C-alpha cells in the first residue's frame, strides 16, 4: 500500500503539471492564432476597399 | 493521501482549463478591435480618394 | 396502513383529474367545431364565387 | 366492345413484399400507383419495370407524360446500358410541350400497344402520370368556351378519362398489362382528378406522404392499398387469411396510437400493448430495400419470394419475433435476415 | 423565349454544387444542372439561403444570376451591398424588376435570367440561376390574363400558369458534350454545360395546396422546406427534414459527404418521429435514450449562422464528429463550441488533410484513420 | 369586425352570462368605451375606477381558481369581491336608476360595506338601501343629479349614510 | 426511506440521501414488501444513526 | 431610381419595450403595425409620435386615409394645445368622402413629403390606414369594367399597392421615416391585402386580438413581430441573444399550452414548469403603461430605455426574479418597478 | 325475425358505449361484464361471407341461438364454426322444421320449443 500511494501521488502529479501547462501553451498558441489573422484579414480588408 | 491525487489534479486542471477560456477571449477581444479599427481607416480613405 | 390510505387517496386524485380532463375535451370540441363550420362555409362561398366568374 | 373482353386473372408477382401481400398483381389488369409528389412513385415504377419487364419475355410500351426531360432521359440511357432497349418502344411528351402534345401523347402509347395486342402478343403499357392528361385539358378547356365545374376542372373530366382508360384491356386475342402512375394533387385523395380513376384500375396502391415522412420507403400504405384479386378463390385461403390479418392488425394499432400518444403507453391493457408492439414490428417489416435506389440509401436491394413474404408476416403476427427490437426489421428484407441486424443492431 | 434541350441532348446530373449548409449539404444535396425549390412562409430565411448558396460559389466557377421579381428597390440595394461586402459580386449577374414596374416587365423578368444563363450553359461553363418570388411573377402573370379579359381558372389564375413555370424551368439542364460542340462549331469540345435554377416560393400559412405551390412542387426536381416553427425555436437553417427532399439525392455529393449524410438525414427524421412518440413515457429503452440523445445531438449540430459557408472539408469533419459517436458525452450546449474548437484546430494543426479532402474528395480506409486519429487527439488535448 | 372599425367602442352581450342569469349580460375585456372617462361625471368617474378591469381579471380567475388555486388568502378576497359586484350589476329590465342612486351603491360596493353581506342579501341590501336614502336623505339625492360632482363633504355625506344604512339594516 | 418510483426521482433529482426503496406494488400491495425498508430504518435508528422517524403520506 | 436609394442602419430608440427589443427599427425605415379591429394601431401609432419626435427636429406629415373624423379632430386640437402644429403637413380625407378623395388623399400627403424630402430634410410620414386605399380600388373596380380576382379584390392589387410603396422611401439627398397602420380584414393575416404589404416594409409589428383580451397592452405578437435591424452586426450581440432567448421560450409556451389545455399543468415535467413559469412573467413584462393611454388605464405613462429593457428580460431568463409573482410584472415600466410593485403583491 | 331482431338492437346499442371500456374491462361489473361479451359475440356473428345468402331460417336460427344466451359460454374466436355446424346440424336432422319457417316466418310457443330442442340436441355435439 505504501508503495501504490507514492507511486499514484508521483504519477498524477506528473500528470496534472504536464497537462496544465499543455493546456495554457496552446491557449497562447490559439490567442497568437487570432492575432495574426486579424493583423492579416484587416490589411487584406483594407486593399479590398481601395480597389472598390 | 492517495485518495488526494484525484484532489491534486482538480486543484491544477480545471483551473487551467478555466484560465485558458480568459485568454482566448482577450484575444478575441483584440481581434474584434483590430478589425473593427481597420474598417474605421478604410472607410475614411476611400472617402478623401473619392472626394477628391 | 399509510401505503394502503395513500393508495386510496391516489385513486381518489386520479378521478378527479379525469373528470376536468373529460370536460377539457368536451370544451376544446365545440370550438373546433366552431371552426371546422366557418371553414366549411368559406369554401363553398368561394369556389361558387369562382364557378360564377368563370362563365363569363 | 362488350363481347372481346376477357376475365384471365393469372397472378402475377414483383417481388416487393407489400405489393404481393396486399395487392397481388394479375395478369392483364390495371394498376395505379398513387401519391403525392416526391413519396416514391418513379423509383416503385422503376423497380417493377426492373422486375417484370426484363422478366417478361415480351415487347412494352413507355409513354412519358408530361415527364421531366432529365428522368426520361436517364430511363432512357438505362435501358440501353441494360440492354433490353431493343424490347421497348418509347413515346416521350415533356412538360415544356404544348398543351396539345402532352394531352395526345398518351393516345399514341395507346394506339402502338393496341396495335402490337391486335398481333397477339402479351405487352406490357407503363404511362408516366395520368395525371397530367386531366391536366392538359384543363387547361386547353377554357379557351374552347367551356364553363367551369368542380374544383376548376373542365366538365368532360370522367368522359375523358373513360375513354383513354376503356381502350386499356384485354382481349380475347391478346393481353395489356399496364402500370399507371397518377398525381394526387397535395396528397388530397378526395380530388376529382385522382377520385375518378379509381374506378378504372384493378389494383391500387396508394403511397402516404404520411409514412414517407418517417423515411420507410416503399412507403405503401397497406390500410388503403387494395386488389381485385385479393379473395380466397385465387390466392388461396392461405395469403388471404395473413392479408386480413394484417389488415386487423394494423387497423387497432391505429386506434391505440391515439390513446398512446397523450395518456402515454401504460394506460393500456397489456395484450394492447403486444398489439402495439407487434404492429409496429410489422409496420417496418413492410419496408425493402430496392437496388433502383442504391443512389439514395447506399445499401444493396433485396428480392423477395410471395412464400417468403407470407411465412415472415406469419412468423411476426406469431410470437416467434416478440424479442426482437422495432429497428430490427427496418429495411432490411426476408424475415430470416432482421435477426442478423438484431445482434448487429 | 427558347425551347429547352430535348432528351436525347442532356445528360446525367452528376457533380456537386455546394451551398455551404451543413443541414443543406449533408441532407438535401444539390447537383449541377437540378432544379430545387425553396418553398416555405414570410420571414423564414428563404432569400438569406438562396444568397448564401451565391456568395459560396465565388471560388467554385460557378456563374450565377439573381432575379428579384416584385420586391422593393431598398431591398435589392441591401442584397447588393452584402454581395459586394463579400467577393461574391464580381461572380453574380442580378436582374432587376421592382414592385413599381408594369406586370410585362414582372413577368418577364425571370426568361431574361434564364436567356442570360443559358448563354454559359451551351459554352461548357456552370452558372446557378435564383428565381426570387416566383409567385410574385404568377400574380403578375394573372393580373395580365384578367386585364385581357381571358377566363379566370381556378382561384383567378389563367389555366395555363402551370405551362409558363414549366417551360421556364425546363431550361435549366446538363448538356451533354456533342451539344455544346454543336452549338459551338467545334470552338468548344469536350466540356458538359449546366443551368442549376434554385427557384423560390411563398407559402401563406403553409398550405401547399394553393395552386401555384403545386404546379411548382409538381415541375421541381425536390423541395427545401422552411417553417416558422423551428425558425422559432432557434433552428435556423429551418429546413424540415420530413417534408424535404432531393431527387438526384447521392449522385450529387461528394463520396465522403455522401457517405457521412446518407443515414443522418433518414436517422434525423425518425428521431423526430420517436420524439413525438417518447414525450411521456417515463421508461426509455437504452437504445431509445441511444436515439433521443444523438437526435438531439444532430439537430444541435445542424444550426449555422447566417453568411458563414463551410468549406466541404470542415462539413466533412463535423458529420464525422457526430457520426462515430465523439458527440456522445458532450453536453447539449457546448456542442456549438466544441465544432468550432474543432474547427480551429484542425485548420490550424491539420490543414494539409482539409486541403486534400477539399481538393479531391475522396473517402478511403487511410481518410478515415486520419480523420478518426485527429478527433481522438482534438477530445484528449483540447477545451471546447 | 366592418362595423367595430367604424364606431368609438362596443358593448359585448355574451350569450353564457345570459344563459347563466347575468343580464344585463355585459362582458368586460371585450367591451370598451374608446372616449373613455370624458364622457362621465366628476362622481360617477371617480367611483367607477378599476370596476372593469378588476372584472375582467376576476372572471379569469375564477375560471382558473376552479382547477387550482394558490395565495388563497388575497385570491379568496378578489374572488368573493367580484363575485358581490358581479351580483351587484344584475339590474332588472324597465328599472332605471339615477346618478345618485347609482353613485351611492358604488360606494358601497368599493367601500367595503358590501364585503361581509351574502350573496343572497346583496340585491335586498341594495333596494333597502335605495328606499331608505329616499326617505330623509332625498337633498343630497336631488343634489347630486343636479351636479355630478364630487368633494370631500359629500363624501362624508356618503359615508355617515351607508354607515347608518348598515347599522339599521 | 422511498416507497414508489415517483419519489424516488423526485429525490434523485432534488438529491437527497435516500437508504432503501421498493417500487411496484400497483394494486394490491402487500407488507411482505414493506418489511425490509422498515427493518432497514429500524437498523438505524435503534443503533443510534437515526433518533427521529417520520411517515410522510 | 435605384442609384438615389441610400442605406442606414442608425438605430431608432423607443420608450417601448417589447417594439425596440423584438423589432428595432433604423431612421428612414419602414415601419408597419399590422392589426384587426380594436386591437390598439391607432393609439400605438400616437405613443410612436410622441417618442419620437423627442429626437426628431425636423419636419412631419401625417396623412389620414379613411379613418375617423374624430380622431383626426382630436389629433389638430391636442397638436394645437402642444404649440407642435406649425411643424405638422395633415392631409385628411375619412371615412365619410366618397371612394375618390380616399383613393387619391395618400398619393397628397406622398407628394408633400417628397417635396420636404428632396429640399434635403429629414422627413416622419404617419400613414392612418394604408388598407383604405386599396379598399376604395376595390369599391371602383368593379365600375371601370375589370374582372374580379381572388376574394374579389381588382387584379391590380400588387401594383397598386407597390406604385404607392415605392416612393415612400430614403434617398441619398433626405431622408423619410415611415410609420403605417395596416388593417387585416376579419383577422385574416392570410388575405391579399395584409399578405402584400408584407413585403414592402422593414419592420412588421403585428398585434393580436387574443393577446388584447388578455389585457396585456400593447398587443405585440412577439413571434409573428419581425425587423430587418434584428442582426448581430447593427443590434449587437447581447441584444440580439436576449431577443432570441425571450422568442425560443414563447415557441416553448406555446408548445405546451396543447398539453395543458387538456390535462393541466401537473402532468408537465420540472422543467417544463419552469418554461412556463418563466414564459408568463416575460408576456406580463412586456406590458407597459403609455402616456396616450391615461384616459384609459389612468396610471401614468413609462418610458423605457434599450439598455433597461434588455438588462430586465435578461434577468427574467437567467432566473434571477423566479420568486416574483405573475402579477409584479404587469403593466410595469422596469425591473426595478417590477420589484417594488412584488413588495405589495 | 321482428320478435327476434330486438335483442340484436338493444345488445348492440349497450355494447357500442362499453368499447370505451374494453381497454380496462378487468375491473368492471359483472353484469357490465356480460353485457360486453354478449356485444363482442353478436358482433363477431354478424359477420358473414360473400356470395353466401342465408334463408330467413338459419338467420332465424342463428339469432335465436344469439339472443336465448346459448353462446354465452362459446369463445370469440370459435363463433363461426359454431354457426357453420349448427347450419349443417339443422340442415342434416332438421328439414322439415326450416321448411317451415321458409314457408310462414311464423313465431309461436311451438316453434320456440322446438328451436330449443334443437339447440340443447346440438350444444351436446362439436
Ligand atoms: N441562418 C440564419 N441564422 C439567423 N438568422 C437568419 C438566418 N437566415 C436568415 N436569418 C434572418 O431571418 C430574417 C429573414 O431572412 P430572409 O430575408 O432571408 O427571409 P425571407 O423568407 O426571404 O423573407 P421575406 O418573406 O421577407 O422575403 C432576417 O432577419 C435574417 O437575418
Ligand atoms: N397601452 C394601452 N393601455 C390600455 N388600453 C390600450 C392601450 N393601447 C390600446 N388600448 C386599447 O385599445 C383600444 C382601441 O385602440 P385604437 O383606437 O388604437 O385601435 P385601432 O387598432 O386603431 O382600431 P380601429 O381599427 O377601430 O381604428 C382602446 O379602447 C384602448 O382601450
Ligand atoms: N424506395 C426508396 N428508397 C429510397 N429512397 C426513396 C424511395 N422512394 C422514394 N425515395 C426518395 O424520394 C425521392 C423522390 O422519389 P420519386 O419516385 O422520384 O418521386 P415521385 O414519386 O414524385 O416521382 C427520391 O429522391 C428518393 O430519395
Ligand atoms: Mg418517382
Ligand atoms: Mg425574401
Ligand atoms: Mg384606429
Amino acid at each position: 500500500d505504501l508503495d501504490l500511494a507514492k507511486a499514484s501521488a508521483t504519477d498524477q502529479l506528473k500528470k496534472a503539471k504536464a497537462e496544465a501547462q499543455v493546456i495554457i501553451e496552446q491557449a497562447n498558441k490559439r490567442r497568437s492564432q487570432i492575432l495574426d489573422e486579424a493583423k492579416a484579414e484587416a490589411e487584406q480588408e483594407r486593399t479590398k476597399i481601395v480597389a472598390q | 493521501d492517495l485518495d488526494l491525487a484525484k484532489a491534486s489534479a482538480t486543484d491544477q486542471l480545471k483551473k487551467a482549463k478555466a484560465e485558458a477560456q480568459v485568454i482566448i477571449e482577450q484575444a478575441n477581444a483584440a481581434r474584434s478591435q483590430i478589425l473593427d479599427e481597420a474598417k474605421a481607416e478604410a472607410e475614411q480613405e476611400r472617402t478623401k480618394i473619392v472626394a477628391q | 396502513q399509510g401505503v394502503v390510505e395513500n393508495l386510496a387517496s391516489e385513486q381518489a386524485a386520479r378521478m378527479v383529474a379525469m373528470k376536468a380532463a373529460t370536460d377539457n375535451g368536451g370544451s376544446l370540441i365545440k370550438e373546433l367545431q366552431l371552426v371546422y363550420n366557418k371553414a366549411r362555409q368559406a369554401s363553398i362561398t368561394q369556389e361558387l364565387t369562382e364557378i360564377v366568374s368563370g362563365a363569363a | 366492345s362488350y363481347e372481346e373482353l376477357s376475365n384471365s386473372q393469372e397472378l402475377l408477382e414483383t417481388g416487393i413484399k407489400v405489393i404481393d401481400l396486399m395487392a397481388p398483381f394479375a395478369k392483364g389488369g390495371k394498376v395505379g400507383l398513387f401519391g403525392g409528389a416526391g413519396v416514391g412513385k418513379t423509383v416503385n415504377m422503376m423497380e417493377l419495370i426492373r422486375n417484370i419487364a426484363i422478366e417478361h419475355s415480351g415487347y412494352s410500351v413507355f409513354a412519358g407524360v408530361g415527364e421531366r426531360t432529365r428522368e426520361g432521359n436517364d430511363f432512357y440511357h438505362e435501358m440501353t446500358d441494360s440492354n433490353v432497349i431493343d424490347k421497348v418502344s418509347l413515346v416521350y411528351g415533356q412538360m415544356n410541350e404544348p398543351p396539345g402534345n402532352r394531352l395526345r401523347v398518351a393516345l399514341t402509347g395507346l394506339t402502338m400497344a393496341e396495335k402490337f395486342r391486335d398481333e397477339g402478343r402479351d405487352v406490357l403499357l407503363f404511362v408516366d402520370n395520368i395525371y397530367r392528361y386531366t391536366l392538359a385539358g384543363t387547361e386547353v378547356s377554357a379557351l374552347l368556351g367551356r364553363m367551369p365545374s368542380a374544383v376548376g376542372y373542365q366538365p368532360t373530366l370522367a368522359e375523358e378519362m373513360g375513354v383513354l382508360q376503356e381502350r386499356i384491356t384485354s382481349t380475347k386475342t391478346g393481353s395489356i398489362t399496364s402500370v399507371q402512375a397518377v398525381y394526387v394533387p397535395a396528397d388530397d385523395l378526395t380530388d376529382p382528378s385522382p377520385a375518378t380513376t379509381f374506378a378504372h384500375l384493378d389494383a391500387t396502391v396508394v403511397l402516404s406522404r404520411q409514412i414517407a415522412s418517417l423515411g420507410i420507403y416503399p412507403a405503401v400504405d397497406p390500410l388503403d392499398s387494395t386488389s381485385r384479386q385479393l379473395d380466397p378463390l385465387v390466392v388461396g385461403q392461405e395469403h388471404y387469411d395473413t392479408a386480413r390479418g394484417v389488415q386487423s392488425i394494423l387497423q387497432r394499432y391505429q386506434e391505440l396510437k391515439d390513446i398512446i400518444a397523450i395518456l402515454g403507453m401504460d394506460e393500456l391493457s397489456e395484450e394492447d400493448k403486444l398489439v402495439v408492439a407487434r404492429a409496429r414490428k410489422i409496420q417496418r417489416f413492410l419496408s425493402q430495400p430496392f437496388f433502383v435506389a442504391e443512389v439514395f440509401t447506399g445499401s444493396p436491394g433485396k428480392y423477395v419470394s410471395l412464400k417468403d413474404t407470407i411465412r415472415g408476416f406469419k412468423g411476426i403476427m406469431e410470437g416467434e419475433y416478440d424479442h426482437l427490437p422495432e429497428q430490427a426489421f427496418y429495411m432490411v428484407g426476408s424475415i430470416e435476415e432482421a435477426v442478423e441486424k438484431a445482434k448487429k443492431l | 423565349e427558347a425551347i429547352a434541350p430535348g432528351v436525347i441532348e442532356r445528360q446525367s446530373v452528376d457533380q456537386p454544387v455546394q451551398t455551404g449548409y451543413k443541414a443543406v449539404d449533408s441532407m438535401i444535396p444539390i447537383g449541377r444542372g437540378q432544379r430545387e425549390l425553396i418553398i416555405g412562409d414570410r420571414q423564414t430565411g428563404k432569400t438569406a439561403l438562396a444568397i448564401d448558396a451565391i456568395i459560396n460559389q465565388r471560388d467554385s466557377g460557378i456563374k450565377a444570376i439573381y432575379v428579384a421579381i416584385g420586391q422593393k428597390a431598398s431591398t435589392i440595394s441591401n442584397v447588393v451591398r452584402k454581395l459586394e461586402e463579400h467577393g461574391a459580386l464580381a461572380n453574380t449577374i442580378v436582374v432587376v424588376a421592382t414592385a413599381s414596374e408594369s406586370a410585362a416587365l414582372q413577368y418577364l423578368a425571370p426568361y431574361a435570367g434564364a436567356a442570360m444563363g443559358e448563354y454559359f450553359r451551351d459554352r461548357g461553363e456552370d452558372a446557378l440561376i435564383i428565381y426570387d418570388d416566383l409567385s410574385k411573377q404568377a400574380v403578375a402573370y394573372r393580373q395580365i390574363s384578367l386585364l385581357l379579359r381571358r377566363p379566370p381558372g381556378r382561384e383567378a389564375f389563367p389555366g395555363d400558369v402551370f405551362y409558363l413555370h414549366s417551360r421556364l424551368l425546363e431550361r435549366a439542364a446538363r448538356v451533354n458534350a456533342e451539344y455544346v460542340e454543336a452549338f459551338t462549331k467545334g470552338e468548344v469540345k469536350g466540356k458538359t454545360g449546366s443551368l442549376t435554377a434554385l427557384p423560390i416560393i411563398e407559402t401563406q400559412a403553409g398550405d401547399v395546396s394553393a395552386f401555384v405551390p403545386t404546379n411548382v412542387i409538381s415541375i421541381t426536381d425536390g423541395q427545401i422546406f422552411l417553417e416558422t416553427n423551428l425558425f422559432n425555436a432557434g433552428i435556423r437553417p429551418a429546413v424540415n427534414p420530413g417534408i424535404s427532399v432531393s431527387r438526384v439525392g447521392g449522385a450529387a455529393q461528394t463520396k465522403i459527404m455522401k457517405k457521412l449524410s446518407g443515414g443522418i438525414r433518414t436517422a434525423l427524421a425518425q428521431y423526430r418521429e420517436l420524439a413525438a412518440f417518447s414525450q411521456f413515457a417515463s421508461d426509455l429503452d437504452d437504445a431509445t435514450r441511444k436515439q433521443l440523445d444523438h437526435g438531439q445531438k444532430v439537430t444541435e449540430l445542424l444550426k449555422q449562422k447566417q453568411y458563414a459557408p463551410m468549406s466541404v472539408a470542415q462539413q466533412s469533419l463535423v458529420l464525422f464528429a457526430a457520426e462515430r459517436g465523439y458527440l456522445a458525452d458532450v453536453e447539449l450546449s457546448k456542442i456549438g463550441s466544441f465544432e468550432a474548437a474543432l474547427l480551429a484546430y484542425v485548420d490550424r494543426d491539420h490543414a494539409p488533410l482539409m486541403q486534400e479532402i477539399n481538393q479531391t474528395g475522396g473517402y478511403n480506409d487511410e481518410i478515415e484513420g486520419k480523420l478518426k486519429g485527429i478527433l481522438d487527439s482534438f477530445k484528449a488535448t483540447q477545451s471546447w | 369586425t366592418n362595423v367595430i372599425s367604424i364606431t368609438d367602442g362596443q358593448i359585448f352581450l355574451e350569450t353564457n352570462l345570459f344563459n347563466a342569469g347575468i343580464r344585463p349580460a355585459v362582458n368586460p375585456g371585450i367591451s370598451v368605451s374608446r372616449v373613455g372617462g370624458a364622457a362621465q361625471t366628476k362622481i360617477m368617474k371617480k367611483l367607477s375606477g378599476g370596476i372593469r378591469t378588476a372584472l375582467a381579471q376576476y372572471r379569469e380567475l375564477a375560471a382558473f381558481s376552479q382547477a387550482a388555486s394558490d395565495l388563497d388568502d388575497a385570491t379568496r378576497k378578489q374572488l368573493d369581491h367580484g363575485q358581490k359586484v358581479t351580483e351587484l350589476l344584475k339590474q332588472k329590465q324597465y328599472a332605471p336608476m339615477s346618478v345618485a342612486q347609482q353613485s351611492l351603491v358604488l360606494f358601497a360596493a368599493e367601500r367595503g360595506y358590501l364585503a361581509d353581506v351574502e350573496l343572497s342579501k346583496i340585491g335586498s341590501f341594495e333596494a333597502a338601501l335605495l328606499a331608505y336614502v329616499d326617505r330623509d336623505h332625498a337633498p343630497l339625492m336631488q343634489e347630486i343629479n343636479q351636479t355630478g360632482g364630487y368633494n370631500d363633504e359629500i363624501e362624508g355625506k356618503l359615508k355617515g349614510i351607508l354607515d347608518s344604512f348598515k347599522a339599521t339594516q | 426511506a422511498m416507497i414508489g418510483s415517483k419519489g424516488v426521482s423526485f429525490f434523485n433529482s432534488v438529491g437527497g440521501n435516500v437508504v432503501a426503496q421498493v417500487t411496484g406494488m400497483g394494486d394490491n400491495p402487500s407488507l411482505s414488501e414493506l418489511i425490509g425498508p422498515v427493518k432497514v430504518m429500524l437498523q438505524a435508528y435503534d443503533e443510534g444513526r437515526l433518533d427521529k422517524l417520520y411517515i410522510v403520506s
